[PDB]
RNA sequence: GCGACUGUUUACCAAAAUCACAGCACUCUGCCAACACGAACAGUGGACGUAUAGGGUGUGACGCCUGCCCGGUGCCGGAA
RNA sequence: UGAAACAUGAUUGCCCGUACCGCAAACCGACACAGGUGUCCGAGUGUCAAUGCACUAAGGCGCGCGAGAGAACCCUCGUU
RNA sequence: GUAGGGGAGCGUUCAGUCCGCGGAGAAGCCAUACCGGAAGGAGUGGUGGAGCCGACUGAAGUGCGGAUGCCGGCAUGAGUAACGAUAAAAGAAGUGAGAAUCUUCUUCGCCGUAAGGACAAGGGUUCCUGGGGAAGGGUCGUCCGCCCAGGGAAAGUCGGGACCUAAGGUGAGGCCGAACGGCGCAGCCGAUGGACAGCAGGUCAAGAUUCCUGCACCGAUCAUGUGGAGUGAUGGAGGG
RNA sequence: GGUCAAGAUAGUAAGGGUCCACGGUGGAUGCCCUGGCGCUGGAGCCGAUGAAGGACGCGAUUACCUGCGAAAAGCCCCGACGAGCUGGAGAUACGCUUUGACUCGGGGAUGUCCGAAUGGGGAAACCCACCUCGUAAGAGGUAUCCGCAAGGAUGGGAACUCAGGGAACUGAAACAUCUCAGUACCUGAAGGAGAAGAAAGAGAAUUCGAUUCCGUUAGUAGCGGCGAGCGAACCCGGAUCAGCCCAAUCAAGCCGAAGUGGCUGGAAAGCUACACCUCAGAAGGUGAGAGUCCUGUAGGCGAACGAGAGGUCGUUGUUCGUGAAACGAUGACUGAAUCCGCGCGGACCACCGCGCAAGGCUAAAUACUCCCAGUGACCGAUAGCGCAUAGUACCGUGAGGGAAAGGUGAAAAGAACCCCGGGAGGGGAGUGAAAGAGAACCUGAAACCGUGGACUUACAAGCAGUCAUGGCACCUUAUGCGUGUUAUGGCGUGCCUAUUGAAGCAUGAGCCGGCGACUUAGACCUGACGUGCGAGCUUAAGUUGAAAAACGGAGGCGGAGCGAAAGCGAGUCCGAAUAGGGCGGCAUUAGUACGUCGGGCUAGACUCGAAACCAGGUGAGCUAAGCAUGACCAGGUUGAAA
């Protein structure tokens, strides 16, 4: 039973957009958003960490070896900025110009 | 609504294995065989109940014959004059004297002896 | 001894068949009542 | 002893005295034949046969033979 | 007034089936099962002959648990 | 105290409602010598990982040892019986992590109107190459008809169709019949048969009257010729 | 103290027993949902423009699924969305897209082969063609019936409806009329519904006024081996209304309020101190429970395209079984009047009433539910559909039968790397909160197999217990009424069912799990408890509202009995009155509606179990044979006719 299923698979924020981590370990964190995929509601920020091994394969590299890289997350301890506060910090959308829609928080924008 | 047993079954079944220890094979380890083996165990209880009683009064009979015998005296002659001087002692009393209390069983002999003739 | 089954494919489709299941009426109705049981084996033609 | 014979038979407890048989016998049948399958004036077998043919029934090579009872039943015929 | 027949040269050659097992471990027998499966070919020696029997050739195998024991008893066989 | 009628209640779920607990840990499970007259229910300790106890009331798929009951699991029999024809095996050599069993060698034993070879029906990649070893193999396996991957099959002349008809199956009109339908002439389908042009050799690990080499045959359309007036069916006969 | 003598008792365990600890096996239980199930409502046909349903294909790698059709996981146009996309599928590399992709709504184009198949054949998905145009590559056409043409029909559809055909088991404790029941099944046709329908009618009031539906009358009138059993209609209340003609707004989407600080924790949503929103506290996701994170909800907007006659004979129908048999209804014979006429009023007659046969269509309410949605004192993995999916695996020549299947974590962070081994498997490490989650990945019951430990067991006779005592051991409801174990004693015939009587050598059963059986319906019957109104008690169908209920007197029960009935009535009946049965008063007394329960009846009626019976279909690839066509019998002996 898919993730986005109960969030209309819609992604509320993009790929770009600077984020903090709302609950976790990672409470409140910046991150540029390098990955934000939708269906399973899943994302990723240059925060996180993790070490991964990736096994013996040969090709490439006889031996494995490990890496420092990071696990993606659930865009729901995903939370967009306020460029004033920078917090936790909803969103009201509204026009700037000329059919180009926009983004504001009780301060607009970003 | 439906009602699986759920739990009630492996309840009363443990009851019944836990009252089942000490039983030799499957008696103390399947329900059914020890249920049952139980059932019977009942009939062996209640009865013994009142049994022990006739047991325990037989022991203490034979110890009192005996006493009675170590001088000269019959059980039932040695009883019997301490039912005419009217010494209206139990018997598992008259056992204890008899086999813990030398002398005074003694004397109750001379008693009921005294008061037999 | 000897058995029951002793296949012949020229036997087997001119008998089971579908040409066949649908030459008659009876036949029709098995192909029907197969197909509603959601048979994946529809008839020897399909084999 | 039984069957005449070669044959047939109870797949998986009976192969024979069973059954078939060639032979004989009673009857039935004249053609869109009886007789048989049949929603059925269909169509089909009988048979592209024709009473030295066809059906049904029984006996069961061959050889000498096959008696007595027509009241009951059946069948053929009869008519007040 | 280009009808056949013919010689020669050109030219054309559709569709599926072709492996392998196929008297069996590969098919039918639930099995790598003492069964079942239709036609062809099936050498030599000895033998009255022969697809018969013994032994062989070409070819194909020794059948997918082994080792020892060497009682009762059981199966298949020899002698008396 | 049996069949039986009566009386009061214990537990299970779902439900309404309140008391309320729970990641400093719910249910469920595990141990135990506590409590209740009994169905039962509490204390604490170990399990577990996210839900649940209690009171009152309502509604039930509401309490199992049996039905040669149903599903499933695991015991007995038992390390027993059997390893599927009494055609029979030995030694050396090799390989491997490991070999009575797989691969070479040299013998031995069995079939030999077969237990050899070639087809058909059926099966379907079981064929060949290289690899694998869980399970299939009645043991073992390094092996296989099992597992993986890749390859292999070639036709004008063989066999079937592009021709024919038999039994049989069909079949416009036709004959019938509550319906679906049952018949049914010609015609058509139908090989087990009629018809019909190619043989000899060579070779892949794996094909072979196909491919390749050598020399043939048959029909078809065109062309140069011999042309130089007849061709010969949906009917006739012969023949088959 | 040594020797000898007599007598007594100890220890060992091959193995086993009881208890304990610790694993194994297995997958019960608890939790969970990705799957069901029912009710309400919505929606309801497809196809010669090729349907349902397939076959084969389309992929950089493609076996299954999915999407698609040689233009082949897609192609063109419009509209919504605005950042990601490249199907499940979790894999690399290739790429695409802010000139607007992907996904969504809406049309179009392309759609091989099979299948009504339909150019002819065929063993479905294959074979062989003929004709028209084309340079070829290609494209079209070539079934049959109604028609002048144009045009329509063929096939499919779970049920629902109508029609031709029409069983039996069963019950009557046997059976045959009869009942099962015009039920099962077969078939024909058709639709989104259908059927029925506009009076020669019900009928008894000189009343109603097409039909279908529900309530009711009513288990009443009646039917019947007058047995089992069968069972109306008029009236009364509702649902919805119709009567016409002919022959002399939803379907894509957008926009939407309001919290932070500290605390425990691996992780905040929980605890806490103060906050704000509400037309929004329905729900779901987020590391454990979020009104104020997210998606949403109340609300507001919302598209170019998009959707709204008589008679006779044999019979039969209604409650209609030859009964007094009316009427309709037809098979065979007969086939009248057309207005001063025709048909009915349950034989038949007059009278007196209701009616216009021989011609057609008709929405509406009603039935169903493959499918869509919403809910639930419905299920959560032996449940629930058969399926957490599969009509698949498997069995069957066929028709047909037909399974078990669920869970790592919050997230793959899916365990680089060292160790024994070919491996499998494990022991570290490292991640995590936990690896007491490590991919045979949630709990992990019991049977069942083992390791260790306590106490025991090799002169013993046994339903395996009990009860008494001694021994030994232990001390977290636990140092006393102890707990575990044991020796010795007394005592002692497994359980269930079936029975005059069971240890029975009488039935059942290997063991443990889990599933497993006295129920439901009716507004029926009769009772007990209770309740609310009480000489009075009460609604049903429906209507409206519906996070609730109220309306609804149509009918029902009580009110008066008695007879065969008319009828009479605190009386009545038999009879001519008497004498009596029934009844009222009585020397007195209440009903009714709901509900819970003990019984009853009709339906499967507590669950399981037949042998059998009937319908429709599937089988001669086995066996019994027939038909057409091929095939086959070494060798040897005997020596007929002519
Ligand atoms: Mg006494
Ligand atoms: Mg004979
Ligand atoms: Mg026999
Ligand atoms: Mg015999
Ligand atoms: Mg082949
Ligand atoms: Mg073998
Ligand atoms: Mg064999
Ligand atoms: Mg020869
Ligand atoms: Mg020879
Ligand atoms: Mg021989
Ligand atoms: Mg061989
Ligand atoms: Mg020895
Ligand atoms: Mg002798
Ligand atoms: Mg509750
Ligand atoms: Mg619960
Ligand atoms: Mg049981
Ligand atoms: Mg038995
Ligand atoms: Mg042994
Ligand atoms: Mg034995
Ligand atoms: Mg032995
Ligand atoms: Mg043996
Ligand atoms: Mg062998
Ligand atoms: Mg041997
Ligand atoms: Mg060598
Ligand atoms: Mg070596
Ligand atoms: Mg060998
Ligand atoms: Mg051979
Ligand atoms: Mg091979
Ligand atoms: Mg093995
Ligand atoms: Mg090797
Ligand atoms: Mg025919
Ligand atoms: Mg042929
Ligand atoms: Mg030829
Ligand atoms: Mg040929
Ligand atoms: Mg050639
Ligand atoms: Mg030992
Ligand atoms: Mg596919
Ligand atoms: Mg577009
Ligand atoms: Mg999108
Ligand atoms: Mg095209
Ligand atoms: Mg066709
Ligand atoms: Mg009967
Ligand atoms: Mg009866
Ligand atoms: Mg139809
Ligand atoms: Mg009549
Ligand atoms: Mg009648
Ligand atoms: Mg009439
Ligand atoms: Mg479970
Ligand atoms: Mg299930
Ligand atoms: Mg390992
Ligand atoms: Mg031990
Ligand atoms: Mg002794
Ligand atoms: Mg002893
Ligand atoms: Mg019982
Ligand atoms: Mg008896
Ligand atoms: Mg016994
Ligand atoms: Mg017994
Ligand atoms: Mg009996
Ligand atoms: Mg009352
Ligand atoms: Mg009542
Ligand atoms: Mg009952």
């Amino acid at each position: 039973p898919s993730a986005g299923s109960h969030h209309n698979d819609k992604l509320h924020f993009k790929k770009g957009d600077t984020v903090i981590v709302l609950s976790g370990k990672h409470k409140g964190q910046t991150g540029k958003v390098l990955l934000a995929l939708p269906r399973d509601q899943k994302v990723v920020v240059e925060g996180v960490n993790v070490i991964t091994k990736n096994v013996k394969p040969s090709m490439t590299n006889p031996q494995g070896g490990q890496e420092q890289r990071e696990l993606a997350l659930h865009a729901s301890k995903v939370a967009l900025v306020d460029p004033e506060t920078g917090k936790a910090t909803r969103v009201r959308k509204q026009i700037v110009d000329g059919k180009k829609v926009r983004v504001a928080v009780a301060s607009g924008k970003t | 609504p439906r009602a699986k047993t759920g739990i009630v079954r492996r309840r009363r079944h443990k009851k019944v294995l836990k009252r089942a220890k000490g039983f030799w094979g499957s008696r103390s380890k399947q329900y059914r065989n020890a249920f049952q083996t139980l059932l019977n165990a009942a009939t062996y209880e209640y009865r013994d109940r009142r049994n022990k009683k006739r047991d325990f009064r037989r022991l203490w009979i034979q110890r009192i014959n005996a006493g009675a015998r170590l001088h000269g005296m019959n059980y039932s002659t040695f009883i019997n004059g301490l039912k005419r001087a009217n010494i209206d002692l139990n018997r598992k009393v008259l056992a204890d004297i008899a086999a813990r209390e030398p002398e005074a069983f003694k004397a109750l002999v001379d008693a009921s002896r005294n008061a037999r003739q | 001894m000897k058995r029951t089954y002793q296949p012949n494919n020229r036997k087997r489709a001119k008998t089971h068949g579908f040409r066949a299941r649908m030459k008659t009426k009876s036949g029709r109705n098995i192909l029907a009542r197969r197909r509603a049981k959601g048979r994946h084996q529809l008839t020897v033609s399909d084999e």
